């Protein structure tokens, strides 16, 4: 039993700015990979076990951290930014997924 | 097996010029890239793509990785004029790319 | 199945002749990647348990004097001695072990009086 | 290129079984795992189970055990679904994933959804 | 560290016995690996030997033309061409790789012009 | 300072196709080695195990692979068993220094890894650092098979099953073998 | 090496019958056996055989049922049971090895244990 949360499960965010947002897990776990679904369609891989990009992604995304807690950190939000933000997780668990954080611009 | 970009390669001096190879299967970074002057016997410059050799400038670096792998030569000086090989070593027969002559 | 047989049924031969032996397979028993056939042949009295002495593909083995020789490849095959002796006299199988029904049939020695 | 295309959707009536199809392509199937995730309508995902198509070994979860169950037939390179005992909660939209380097899923596939029809 | 070779000039009938002469390292330990190279057509391999063993391995499109074989006490290594033509007329070198087992080919040495029209 | 791709990379390959990196023109810390004491095993030959950022060397070759932990002690000079005389076989002069550490909440799954391959039979022993990527059907029997895959026809390369719940013989170690030379 | 079977059998028809062949020189899991079935003096049949290391067995099509192939590892000794015997086989049964390397699916083969049908 592996259970992960992300707690900013609504952001609001206008353009040209700095947001993280976060995923809290239960105990531990080792990397932290991330995905990203767009309302109606399927979704694409966007991060890999922390920091690489997935070889098909604008360079404004990138998450650090380590132990628990793991953060999301998108340089500058664009409208194409407009989609929900799942996580995996790395570790002997299989892999089950957050909440989420739903990314609107005002 | 491989395969390579251009058969022939026009340049002026002081430009920057790309040799890339195309990889069919894929190598964890393990090809080399050889220079060949038209008399002699073809010596090694570049291998583990990353990685250059002793005896070779800084002028000389190669990267990429993955199945994509490039050799940006940067400054060219009247030396440098030959052709370019790649290479690969995991799988048998380690089967070689094309030449890829460099001319002004 | 694969399937093998002797055309020569009887040899009918005394002391000290050129003997012949075929057998003619159903397909090509033709290892492709080390080019070797693969047949054996062995012996055997009517009383006793038989005895194996050639390898891979018309080769030989250590034990009786190799006056004896195999050769052929492919379908057709052959086995020769040059003289008969005592320990000639004796029944003959051609066998395939190249597909994995391993049936073989049976060349059987009579001699001349 | 590497792309997992699923069936179509698929609309059947309560109590009946369902077969979903994934055709890989592009990749050895052999070797890369096929995972299976449930998207319920405005709420988030959930993960179901996987199967290693080589050696076939299933897994569930525990909140999917008697309604699920998996096969992966080797040589034609599609996993398969059977969705059993099927009720009216079960009205959602299926994909595959597909993975090799841990839990991280590299190939999604494009939506195939299944719902209950009255 | 430097290899060192012949020269030959052949029937389109014969059989040619080339040379490697090995100098500097530990002839035992190390793989020679043969190459050759036409004029153009980029460069091919052919096979290989460990001069310790004698375990030769090869190319499916060299494999029965080029025997390889080694001798410990001269400290050299040969191989041997069988049915040479007008394709076979090129340039055949021999390069030891700089780490034993998989690294690369960072000795080469001079060519052999073996030219075997008629 | 190129020792930061090597120990702490997302996914290491199998033991039979056990990968390369090259280090050159940079002289290495060793400050997570023999001084974070989070690995297992540093059996290190040759050299002093204390003395490494003193000295120098002409040629660094690192080199990384996955093993059951059973199998730990294989990878040494010569110490025969089933992973160094058909996987992976170090040579009687090696110097270097050898590591090991456990992985087991990264390498795990429940259900099994099946992604770890081992290669189980080939046709005689290794050499040292020879390495064959090839899927090759062993073909112990006397018949040969056109890759059948019946009896007496093997797939040479076994796959580990990895879970969480086992013990310690029985989890994946991630061992890296770092050679150096002199001239 | 030398590989010796049991004695002469009598079995009446219908009935279990367990063949030993117990053999010794060699290390026992490094080389296969095979059974063959010589029909009072045509040697036209094969049984099937046993891998030692991995206990796997592969039987001709004629012995479908019939003919089962179950070897221990550490007696070294063979065993083949026969079931459900019928007028059809009546025959000498011999155990083989395979060759001194795997260059022969025969060779030092054993004597022969002699099965009549006694109805
Ligand atoms: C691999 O990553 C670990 C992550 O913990 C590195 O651990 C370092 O540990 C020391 C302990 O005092 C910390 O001060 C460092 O900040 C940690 N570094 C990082 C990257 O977080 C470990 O050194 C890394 N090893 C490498 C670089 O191979
Ligand atoms: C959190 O993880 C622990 C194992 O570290 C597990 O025992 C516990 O049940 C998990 N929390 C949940 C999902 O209740």
């Amino acid at each position: 039993q592996i259970v992960l949360s992300q707690s900013p499960t609504i952001l609001s965010a206008s353009p040209g700015e700095k947001v993280t947002m976060t995923c809290r897990a239960n105990s531990s776990v080792g990397f932290m990979h991330w995905c990203q679904q767009k309302p109606g369609s399927s979704p694409k891989p966007w991060i890999y076990a922390t920091s690489n990009l997935a070889s098909g992604v604008p360079g404004r995304f990138s998450g650090s951290g380590s132990g628990t807690s793991y953060s999301l950190t998108i340089s500058r939000v664009e409208a194409e930014d407009a989609a929900t933000y799942y996580c995996q997780q790395w570790s002997s668990d299989p892999p089950t997924f957050g909440s989420g954080t739903k990314l609107e611009i005002k | 097996v491989m395969t390579q970009s251009h058969k022939f390669l026009s340049t002026s001096v002081g430009d920057r010029v790309n040799i890339t190879c195309k990889a069919s299967q894929d190598v964890d970074t393990a090809v080399a890239w050889y220079q060949q002057k038209p008399g002699q016997s073809p010596k090694l410059l570049i291998s583990w793509a990353s990685t250059r050799h002793t005896g070779v400038p800084d002028r000389f670096t190669g990267s990429g990785s993955g199945t994509d792998f490039t050799l940006t030569i940067s400054n060219v000086q009247s030396e440098d004029l030959a052709d370019y090989f790649c290479q690969q070593y995991s799988p048998y027969p380690y089967t070689f790319g094309g030449g890829t002559k460099l001319e002004i | 199945d694969i399937v093998m047989s002797q055309s020569p049924s009887s040899l009918a031969v005394s002391v000290g002749e050129k003997v012949t032996m075929s057998c003619k397979s159903s397909q090509s028993l033709l290892y492709s990647s080390n080019q070797k056939n693969y047949l054996a042949w062995y012996q055997q009295k009517p009383g006793q348990s038989p005895k194996l002495l050639i390898y891979w593909a018309s080769t030989r083995e250590s034990g009786v004097p190799d006056r004896f020789t195999g050769s052929g490849s492919g379908t057709d095959f052959t086995l020769t001695i040059s003289s008969v002796k005592a320990e000639d006299l004796a029944v003959y199988y051609c066998q395939q072990y190249y597909s994995f029904p391993l049936t073989f049939g049976a060349g059987t020695k009579l001699e001349l009086k | 290129q590497v792309q997992l295309q699923q069936s179509g959707p698929e609309l059947v009536k309560p109590g009946a079984s369902v077969r979903i199809s994934c055709k890989a392509s592009g990749y050895t199937f052999t070797s890369y795992y096929i995972h299976w995730v449930k998207q319920r309508p405005g709420q988030g995902l959930e993960w179901i189970g996987w199967i290693y198509p080589g050696n076939v070994k299933s897994i569930y979860n525990e909140k999917f055990k008697g309604k699920a169950t998996l096969t992966a037939d080797k040589s034609s390179n599609t996993a398969y679904m059977q969705l059993s005992s099927l009720t009216s909660e079960d009205s959602a939209v299926y994909f595959c994933a597909g993975e090799e380097h841990g839990n991280y899923f590299d190939f999604w596939g494009q939506g195939t959804t299944l719902t209950v029809s009255q | 560290q430097l290899a060192q070779s012949g020269a030959e000039l052949a029937r389109p009938g014969a059989s040619v016995k080339l040379s490697c002469k090995a100098s500097g390292y530990t002839f035992t330990r190390y793989w020679m690996q043969w190459v050759k190279q036409r004029p153009g057509q980029g460069l091919e391999w052919i096979g290989a030997i460990y001069p310790g063993d004698g375990d030769s391995r090869y190319t499916q499109k060299f494999k029965g033309k080029a025997t390889l074989t080694a001798d410990k006490s001269s400290s050299t290594a040969y191989m041997q061409l069988s049915s040479l033509a007008s394709e076979d007329s090129a340039v055949y070198y021999c390069a030891r790789r700089n780490y034993y087992g998989y690294d690369a080919f960072a000795y080469w040495g001079q060519g052999t012009l073996v030219t075997v029209s008629a | 300072c190129p020792f930061g791709e090597v120990f702490n990379a997302t996914r290491f390959a199998s033991v039979y196709a056990w990968n390369r990196k090259r280090i050159s023109n940079c002289v290495a810390d060793y400050s997570v080695l023999y001084n974070s004491a989070s690995f297992s095993t540093f059996k290190c030959y040759g050299v002093s195990p204390t003395k490494l950022n003193d000295l120098c060397f002409t040629n660094v070759y690192a080199d990384s692979f996955v093993i059951r932990g059973d199998e730990v002690r294989q990878i040494a000079p010569g110490q025969t068993g089933k992973i160094a005389d058909y996987n992976y076989k170090l040579p009687d002069d090696f110097t270097g220094c050898v590591i090991a550490w456990n992985s087991n909440n990264l390498d795990s799954k429940v259900g099994g890894n099946y992604n770890y391959l081992y290669r189980l039979f080939r046709k005689s022993n290794l050499k040292p650092f020879e390495r064959d990527i090839s899927t090759e059907i062993y073909q112990a029997g006397s018949t040969p098979c056109n890759g059948v895959e019946g009896f007496n026809c093997y797939f040479p390369l076994q796959s580990y099953g990895f879970q969480p719940t086992n013990g310690v013989g029985y989890q994946p170690y991630r061992v890296v073998v770092l050679s150096f030379e002199l001239l | 090496v030398q590989l010796q079977q049991s004695g002469p059998e009598l079995v009446n028809p219908g009935a279990s019958v367990k063949i030993s062949c117990k053999t010794s020189g060699y290390t026992f899991t490094e080389y296969t056996m095979h059974w063959v079935k010589q029909s009072h003096g045509k040697s036209l049949e094969w049984i099937g055989g046993i891998n030692p290391n991995n206990g796997d067995t592969i039987y001709n099509q004629k012995f479908k049922g019939k003919a089962t192939l179950t070897v221990d590892k550490s007696s070294s000794t063979a065993y083949m049971e026969l079931r459900s015997l019928t007028s059809e086989d009546s025959a000498v049964f011999y155990c083989a090895r395979e060759g001194d390397y795997y260059v022969s699916s025969y060779g030092y083969w054993g004597q022969g244990t002699t099965l009549t049908v006694s109805s």
